[PDB]
RNA sequence: ACGCAUUAAGUACCCCGCCUGGGGAGUACGGCCGCAAGGCUAAAACUCAAAGGAAUUGACGGGGGCCCGCACAAGCGGCGGAGC
RNA sequence: UGUAAACCUCUUUCAGCACAGACGAAGCGCAAGUGACGGUAUGUGCAGAAGAAGGACCGGCCAACUACGUGCCAGCAGCCGCGGUAAUACGUAGGGUCCGAGCGUUGUCCGGAAUUACUGGGCGUAAAGAGCUCGUAGGUGGUUUGUCGCGUUGUUCGUGAAAACUCA
RNA sequence: GGUGAUGGCCUACCAAGGCGACGACGGGUAGCCGGCCUGAGAGGGUGACCGGCCACACUGGGACUGAGAUACGGCCCAGACUCC
């Protein structure tokens, strides 16, 4: 590119892919859970998960992820949701935190308990 | 806060003495765990961060503070390797306990933050002072009482005084004359791979 | 269209050592002489001269080359050229090589090396990069 | 007294009628610590013999880099093989700061003060490519003034005549200290 | 890299077009042109963690040259019919 | 696991309990006195190791490994990818690693990204030269003879707030 | 004519021009800056606090007071909100 071009058109930066379109810039969004099913991983993995799908705040229709083992989740669950992508699933692309609102940690954690949110043994 | 665990445990997992006279490591260098035999692969990331942890407990330096020596010796002009050794060797801690005056660099920790010392007639009782050049360092009447001070003091017939260091008399002033030199230290391990590591 | 008789005459220089020459014709210009003049005062040129052709006066270049057949000069790029002109201050003069290499920089007293120019505290436009 | 730094390990594999054939091939510097600096990358039926191989590849393809102080003279652009590298002498105490094959060469030669930034296909043959070419592409001041019939003093700055001075003073202080 | 190698991809100079992972799609919307077929200018979302280039050896080829086997051809006698 | 632990001596910072106890005020008044903070900061004493440690990671990147429990489930996960009975990748255990009164997750922004290539990219096929011309504007100029110096650097005092960064 | 002060600040008449591809006017975005984060650097992002300016005061307008009005707790009118 010539420095006539270069003055003339300018140059212009990558326009970021934003990822994460739910929380719209935000490390954290509050929502209800709509429903609760299971779901079947792509070719290479295959399993059966548990996702949720929840309405936000922001008014935006999609999935998240459900950590743990044991979940006391049924429709109309007020929950935290976080970012973070999941291959496994094609349409997932939020966690949901436990040990805080209605979703608490499963029991019997002890390793990783803050990841979980889970209280220490006694 | 300080490190309340093992020593030793230190020692036997760096593979190097840090104390000096331990029969332990002697007895088994094989650092600790289940697998204590398993073959390490080469990595300079790995030997980095043996080096830079086996001078930060050398030394009893916090991790943050240390990265400040660290930026503190880049901020001064001259080479950074030797820059951050000299700070870091100003450590009332060290000076204390290259002095003759404390058995280990922690039980000078511990006498500082008992505060039994005077520094230049004003008390002190911070482990990690900045001693600067021309400094006098002085011990108060209780801990000249205290037992164990006694007992340092009488004992000091290690390793001797390094060159800029002295003891004057059984009062035990510690004066500091000229700018350590890297030779003369002879601290062991190399620099290089400290700067290299926080240069990262 | 020979738009950048600096350039055409480096580029003549540089590809008459790889192509191991020792005399050079050009088309001889003010220019030219005076930055024969530096070459040869700082030594990269053995010897330049200008004659008379059948049009317009031109010029040889005489070069050298390391007693083991070394090459005289490895490296020759333009800075400021048409269009893209680069200047410097007094305290901003360009380093080569850490001051192995030569930057002809044009001051008010004429054509002087980096050295001259630093020393004289005095600036210009910095012409080729020779190493 | 040399030095022997482990690479890269790589795994290959070769196929015929039966199906498909492992191999590996290994790369090694060597150096002095002097300005001395040996390659070898070589392939073998197993990492020992691959290692053999590497330490004889580089004792036969050596090379020797006059060094100024403990710090390299000017700024490299090593441009070869893939990749692009450039380098520039360092003050000391911050030590040679690069990226893999880059400081498995250099502290083969012994530098400890200085830059260097790989710019673009970085695999680690073509990297240790460039950097001998660049290293081989330095230039000697004495060497330099010889060639263009000029003297030290015209030629050099001060600044680095210090330095060599200095440093002159200390390698004699040194064999004096040997000696003794 | 295959290759170019003074009619350069070499070493420079001057100007102009153009590109920034693959789909989506040179397509949807829009503006312009065309009587049209369509042409010109040129998007986003969502998905994939790879698609592509020259090149190494295999493998195979209803691709070529040189070779061998009751492989083919010429002969006898056969099983696939029945019982066993 | 471990000098770790109990053990014998020690100092007991800081919290606990008391004493003294500032300056912050040549400041104000023709008045005798004027301090919320605070009866704190700060010194001196009293008995006592006595009141005091957790979090993430340990497949490669990536310094930290083994066994126990279920095996294409239950699940992990940053990318590669990890379980179809004997997992250093799931969970439990120990053991180890990093860090630390903070330790992780998440999200925004720079970096490596030379991955918008001025420094400092490429155009044959990997993404790219339009299909090829004339030619307006713009961009650019084959030589020397001549001045004004508006492109330019040349220096002198003359502006650049404080605050922030760099030196002592 | 008007302003503390020149001037389409306002009025009348004359001429048809002025701004425009070294991007007018249009659309979305958003207080500017000394600074904060990053980067060796150029550069990228960004405007927390402090500070230098700007604009705002339930939404829309206008005017008085004076050396000094966008007049936040000064005035008037209109809408909304709450209340007697
Ligand atoms: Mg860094
Ligand atoms: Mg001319
Ligand atoms: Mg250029
Ligand atoms: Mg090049
Ligand atoms: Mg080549
Ligand atoms: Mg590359
Ligand atoms: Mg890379
Ligand atoms: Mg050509
Ligand atoms: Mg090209
Ligand atoms: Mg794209
Ligand atoms: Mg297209
Ligand atoms: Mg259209
Ligand atoms: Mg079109
Ligand atoms: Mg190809
Ligand atoms: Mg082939
Ligand atoms: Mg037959
Ligand atoms: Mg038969
Ligand atoms: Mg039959
Ligand atoms: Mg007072
Ligand atoms: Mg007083
Ligand atoms: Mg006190
Ligand atoms: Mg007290
Ligand atoms: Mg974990
Ligand atoms: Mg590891
Ligand atoms: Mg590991
Ligand atoms: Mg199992
Ligand atoms: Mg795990
Ligand atoms: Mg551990
Ligand atoms: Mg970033
Ligand atoms: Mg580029
Ligand atoms: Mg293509
Ligand atoms: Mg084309
Ligand atoms: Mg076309
Ligand atoms: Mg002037
Ligand atoms: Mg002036
Ligand atoms: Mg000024
Ligand atoms: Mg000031
Ligand atoms: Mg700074
Ligand atoms: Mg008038
Ligand atoms: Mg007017
Ligand atoms: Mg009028
Ligand atoms: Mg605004
Ligand atoms: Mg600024
Ligand atoms: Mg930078
Ligand atoms: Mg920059
Ligand atoms: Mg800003
Ligand atoms: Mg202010
Ligand atoms: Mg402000
Ligand atoms: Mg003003
Ligand atoms: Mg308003
Ligand atoms: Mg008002
Ligand atoms: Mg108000
Ligand atoms: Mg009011």
């Amino acid at each position: 590119p010539t420095i006539q071009q270069l003055v003339r058109k300018g140059r212009r930066d990558k326009i970021a892919k934003v990822k994460t379109a739910a929380l719209k810039g935000s490390p954290q969004r509050r929502g209800v859970c709509t429903r609760v099913y299971t779901t079947t991983p792509k070719k290479p993995n295959s399993a059966l998960r548990k996702v949720a799908r929840v309405k936000l705040t922001s008014q935006v229709e999609v999935t998240a992820y459900i950590p743990g083992e044991g979940h006391n989740l049924q429709e109309h669950s007020m929950v935290l949701v976080r970012g973070g992508r999941v291959k496994d699933l094609p349409g997932v692309r939020y966690k949901i935190i436990r040990g805080s609102l209605d979703t608490q940690g499963v029991k019997n954690r002890k390793q990783a308990r803050s990841r979980y949110g889970a209280k220490k043994e006694k | 806060a300080r490190y309340t665990g093992p020593a030793t445990r230190k020692s036997r997992r760096l593979g190097v003495d840090l104390v000096g006279g331990d029969q332990s490591f002697e007895k088994r260098p094989y650092p600790p765990g289940q697998h204590g035999r398993a073959r390490i692969k080469e990595s300079e990331y790995r030997q980095q961060l043996q080096e830079k942890q086996k001078a930060r407990f050398s030394y009893g330096v916090m991790e943050k503070q240390f990265r400040r020596y660290y930026e503190e010796a880049n901020r001064q002009p001259g080479k950074t390797g030797d820059n951050l050794l000299r700070i870091l060797e100003s450590r009332l801690d060290n000076v204390v306990y290259r002095a003759g005056l404390a058995r280990t660099r922690r039980m000078a920790r511990q006498l500082v933050s008992h505060g039994h010392f005077l520094v230049n007639g004003v008390k002190v009782d911070i482990p990690s002072y900045r001693v600067s050049q021309y400094d006098i360092i002085d011990v108060k009447e209780k801990s000249l009482n205290t037992l164990p001070f006694q007992i340092a003091r009488e004992t000091a017939g290690e390793r001797p005084i390094p060159s800029w260091l002295q003891v004057v008399g059984e009062r035990q002033r510690i004066l500091v004359h000229q700018l350590p030199e890297r030779a003369q230290i002879d601290v062991p391990l190399t620099e290089q791979l400290i700067v290299e590591l926080y240069s990262k | 269209t020979m738009t950048d008789p600096i350039a055409d005459f480096l580029t003549r220089l540089r590809n008459a050592n790889s192509a191991y020459h020792d005399e050079v014709t050009l088309p001889h210009s003010k220019l030219k002489a005076n930055i024969a003049e530096i070459l040869k005062r700082e030594g990269y040129i053995s010897d330049y001269r200008t004659e008379d052709a059948r049009v317009g006066k031109s010029l040889v270049v005489q070069l050298k080359y390391g007693p083991s057949r070394e090459r005289s000069i490895a490296g020759l790029r333009r800075v400021s050229k048409p269009g893209l002109r680069v200047y410097a201050k007094s305290t901003n003069l360009p380093r080569v090589l850490g001051g192995l290499g030569v930057a002809i920089i044009s001051t008010s007293s004429g054509l002087l090396t980096d050295r001259q120019a630093a020393r004289q505290g005095v600036g210009g436009e910095v012409l080729a990069y020779v190493w | 007294n040399y030095i022997e730094r482990v690479v890269s390990i790589n795994r290959v594999s070769k196929v015929v009628k039966g199906g498909r054939r492992f191999s590996f091939t290994a790369l090694v510097i060597v150096g002095d610590g002097k300005g001395m600096v040996g390659v070898g990358y070589g392939k073998a039926k197993e990492v020992p013999a691959a290692i053999a191989k590497g330490v004889e590849e580089a004792r036969k393809n050596f090379f020797r880099v006059p060094l100024i102080g403990s710090t390299i003279t000017h700024p490299v652009q090593g441009e070869a093989a893939a990749g692009v590298v450039m380098l520039r002498p360092a003050s000391p105490g911050t030590g040679v700061i690069a990226g893999g094959a880059a400081r498995a060469v250099l502290e083969c030669a012994g530098v400890h003060d200085i830059l260097a930034k790989s710019l673009g296909s970085d695999n680690a043959i073509n990297v240790v490519h460039a950097t001998v070419a660049a290293l081989k592409l330095l230039q000697r001041p004495e060497e330099v003034a010889a060639r263009r019939g000029l003297p030290i003093e015209d030629v050099a700055p001060a600044g680095m005549l210090k330095a060599r001075r200095e440093s002159e003073a200390l390698a004699a202080a040194a064999a004096r200290e040997g000696s003794a």
